[PDB]
């Protein structure tokens, strides 16, 4: 199974330097040329840069956006890919894959990692509050959520039952409001089923390394 | 340098119908070293990270359905699906290896379905968060098509909201909505009626639900 990671990611001032890193695993990474790519929310994918495999020397291209600011290597005693990021500015805030690449052969990014997220801003980091939704005085299905309010930078995730519950679940995207993001997250179930069993959305905000349960209790 | 550019921006097809899109490259991706176009399809689906289809132009990837088949060659290049499917709601990105790399704008593929309407929920305030000094009170709009939809909040009876939308759903094609009104608490507790009222298309009667805050 090919795995690529992504790692690094968060708030940084702009100015400012950051490194992000690719774990590879599940083929012969020596063979590969390797690249980044980002996207900022909601816009289109960017190519950055790419490493060569051992055959064409690890020699590094960029794009004229970030030559001469953003430097990638790679450690091929441990199949990791790395991306130097320097001069940070608020256009550089997005989400960076790294990319498996060409090996002599083909023409295709094989696999892709799940991306890791850049904020570039002079904005402090805040945990979320995190509220359940319970209904009030209000049928077959009930539905129940998380209110996660004022926290910055993004991501937050969010799972119910520590994922078991995750048909019928939707998460509203975050909207930043004053300086600060707010989301939500509802799960629809059979109302035999709550209160009797417990229902817990699990929310986690990385930048504040904030880890909450909040088990949703009727009122 | 070379400029990728696709077309449409967006479009919506109902499931079962055939789908084309187009990817224009300002030069020739056809390698002559090889024969073959330099260019690639992804597939990026809502809140996952870009996935092989194609590439070389006509190749489709292992594990990639049948339905899709890329076309073309030199400057341009066309991505068909056919019968679509729910699930195939994404956006679309071409991608040239002819030079270093540079990818295409994408085009995002909606699923039109039939008209559905909202199911409606409304959340008062937590006593979590009435202790900190303030009171959201959140409304759900579930599983609607189509995406417009109108809300409004009532206290006590008339008309600091934050609105957001899902993207489609991949199973059932459609969208929600949550509605959060923030308050203070000092403000929360001069009024006993909490109500948010959705207005969509497939009702003349807008969907209303309500808390009194006497009856918490
Ligand atoms: C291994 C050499 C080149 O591969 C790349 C590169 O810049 O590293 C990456 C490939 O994905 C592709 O863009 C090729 C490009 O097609 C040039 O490759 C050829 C060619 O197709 O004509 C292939 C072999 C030799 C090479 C140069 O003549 C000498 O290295 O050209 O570039
Ligand atoms: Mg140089
Ligand atoms: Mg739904
Ligand atoms: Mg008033
Ligand atoms: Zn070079
Ligand atoms: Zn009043």
């Amino acid at each position: 199974e090919v795995k690529l990671v992504e790692s690094g990611g968060g708030l940084v001032q702009s100015g400012g330097s950051l490194r992000l890193s690719c774990a590879t695993s599940g083929f012969t990474f020596t063979d590969y040329y390797m690249s980044w790519v980002r996207q900022p929310p909601g816009k289109a994918l960017e190519w950055l840069g790419f490493i060569r495999n051992k055959a064409n020397g690890y020699t590094t291209e960029y794009s004229p956006s970030v030559k001469g600011r953003f430097t990638i290597s790679r450690d091929n005693s441990q199949s990791i890919l790395y991306l130097q990021m320097n001069t940070l500015r608020a256009e550089d805030s997005a989400t960076y894959y790294c990319a498996r690449d060409h090996d002599g052969y083909y023409e295709r990014f094989s696999y892709w990692g799940q991306g890791t997220l850049v904020t570039v801003s002079a904005a402090k980091t805040t945990p979320p509050s995190v509220y359940p939704l319970a209904p009030g005085a209000a049928n077959s299905m009930v539905t129940l959520g998380c209110l996660v309010k004022g926290y910055f930078p993004e991501p937050v995730t969010v799972t119910w039952n520590s994922g078991s519950l995750s048909s019928g679940v939707h998460t509203f995207p975050a909207v930043l409001q004053s300086d600060l993001y707010t989301l939500s997250s509802s799960v629809t179930v059979p109302s035999s089923t709550w209160p009797s069993e417990t229902v817990t959305c699990n929310v986690a905000h990385p930048a504040s390394s904030t880890k909450v349960d909040k088990k949703i209790v009727p009122r | 340098d070379i400029v990728m550019s696709q077309s449409p921006s967006s479009l919506a097809v109902s499931a079962g119908e055939k789908v084309t899109m187009s990817c224009k490259s300002s030069q020739s991706l056809l390698n002559s070293r090889t024969r073959k176009n330099y260019l690639a399809w992804y597939q990026q689906k809502p809140g996952q990270s870009p996935k092989l289809l194609i590439y070389w132009a006509s190749t489709r990837e292992s594990g990639v359905p049948d339905r899709f088949t890329g076309s073309g060659s030199g400057t341009d290049f066309t991505l068909t699906i056919t019968s679509v499917q729910a699930e195939d709601l994404a956006v679309y990105y071409c991608k040239q290896s002819y030079n270093l790399r540079t990818f295409g704008g994408g085009t995002k593929l909606e699923i039109k379905r039939a008209d559905a309407a909202p199911t409606v929920s409304i959340f008062p305030p937590s006593s979590e968060q009435l202790t900190s000094g303030g009171a959201s009170v959140v409304c759900f709009l579930n599983n609607f098509y189509p995406k417009d939809i109108n809300v409004k909040w009532k206290i006590d009876g008339s008309e600091g909201v934050l609105n957001s939308w899902t993207d489609q759903d991949s199973k059932d094609s459609t969208y929600s909505m949550s509605s959060t009104l923030t308050l203070t608490k000092d403000e929360y507790e001069r009024h006993n009626s909490y109500t948010c009222e959705a207005t969509h298309k497939t009702s003349t009667s807008p969907i209303v639900k309500s808390f009194n805050r006497n009856e918490c």
